[PDB]
């Protein structure tokens, strides 16, 4: 039954970000004034299956080694990386689940970098060790802030957070921690206004935006949710999935508007703006519980 | 008879105002309540985590009183 539990897992992964992906073209559409798609079969969902099959006999070109080892990784951290995700009975139940996310975060940066070594000595490959370098330079933004999310919540386990939710959410004790957060999860996803950047462009995209789903599904679970009663966790299911489809609207819907940045603008924003006030926010995270005699219930 | 197409006896003006509301809260008025709300969760969550922890003293004592 657990091989059943992984398919049940990796099989809606493809249907998830394909149906994301028509999803997002048709709310750009609306976004502005355009139908797109709906002309090609029954409000567009042919339109991606079909366009997936034909991406899928493009018949490219090409270091081989190199260039099967890049997005095989990328894939299969995308596969990889909804283990412990507690939509309500998690797959593993981890000790430790957030320091997992963070170290599958650096095997996509070795997956970025192994692509730029692949693309054969091209200003793309300088403009993609320049990608590499802005998105490590967040890993440490989002240890950081991580860290004192779970401050007030004792454990890694992550089902102590999902007790921790119930009373009121997670984002009123912390909303500007939250709120550099998820503009990090904007960093981590290297969508707009954060950009830029050959095949298999499917597996890559693929990769790409199942851990968009994954950043936004944790997002859901870190700050926000529902409660979870047992004998009915579909309750808790249906709330969590509404809350995160939300979330990833507006997380499109935030792409929808700006201009993207300079990279040096991008740098001395994220040194200088992020970073003292991650280390004040957390400092004062830290002696909070010790001026409020609540220290979560470390078991 | 003659058919140009002139403007009947003039039209009206349209403007050419920069039209601006800059509405929305001060800052005062919008920190104080950002501030007030995080104060209010601040509370919430000491209570509840005080609660939580007479409720985690107690398993302790199950497994005192469970083990030898």
């Amino acid at each position: 039954m657990f091989m059943i539990n992984v398919l049940t897992l990796i099989i809606p992964i493809l249907l998830a970000v394909a149906f994301l992906t028509l999803v997002e073209r048709k709310v750009l559409g609306y976004m502005q004034f355009r139908k797109g798609p709906n002309v090609v079969g029954p409000y567009g969902l042919l339109q991606p299956i079909a366009d997936a099959i034909k991406l899928f006999i493009k018949e490219p070109l090409r270091s081989i080694s190199m260039f099967i080892l890049a997005p095989i990784l990328a894939l299969t951290l995308a596969l990889t990386m909804w283990i412990p995700l507690p939509m309500p009975y998690p797959l593993i139940n981890m000790n430790l689940g957030v320091l997992f996310m963070l170290a599958m975060s650096s095997l996509a940066v070795y997956s970025i970098l192994w692509s730029g070594w692949a693309s054969n000595s091209k200003y793309a490959l300088i403009g993609a060790l320049r990608a590499v370098a802005q998105t490590i330079s967040y890993e440490v933004t989002l240890a950081i802030i991580l860290l004192s999310v779970l401050l007030m919540n004792g454990s890694f386990t992550l089902s102590t957070l999902i007790i921790t939710q119930e009373q009121v959410w997670l984002i009123f004790p912390a909303w500007p921690l939250a709120m550099m957060w998820f503009i990090s999860t904007l960093a981590e996803t290297n969508r707009a206004p954060f950009d830029l950047t050959a095949g298999p462009f499917a597996l890559f995209f693929m990769a790409e935006y199942a851990n968009i789903i994954m950043m936004n599904i944790f997002t859901t679970t870190l700050f926000l949710g529902a409660f979870h009663n047992p004998y009915m966790p579909e309750l808790y299911t249906i709330n969590f999935t509404i809350k995160s489809l939300l979330l990833s609207i507006t997380f499109l819907w935030i792409r929808a508007s700006y201009p993207r940045f300079r990279y040096d603008q991008l740098m001395h924003l994220l040194w200088k703006n992020f970073l003292p006030l991650t280390l004040a926010l957390c400092m004062w995270h830290v002696s909070l519980p010790i001026l409020l005699s609540s220290i979560p219930p470390q078991t | 008879v003659k058919q140009d197409m002139p403007p009947v006896g003039g039209y009206g003006p349209i403007d050419y105002k920069r039209n601006l509301p800059r509405r929305g809260l001060s800052g005062y008025s919008m920190f104080a309540v950002g501030i007030g709300a995080l104060l209010f969760g601040y509370w919430s969550m000491m209570r509840w985590n005080r609660e939580r922890r007479r409720l985690q003293i107690e398993d302790f004592e199950a497994r005192i009183a469970l083990m030898p």
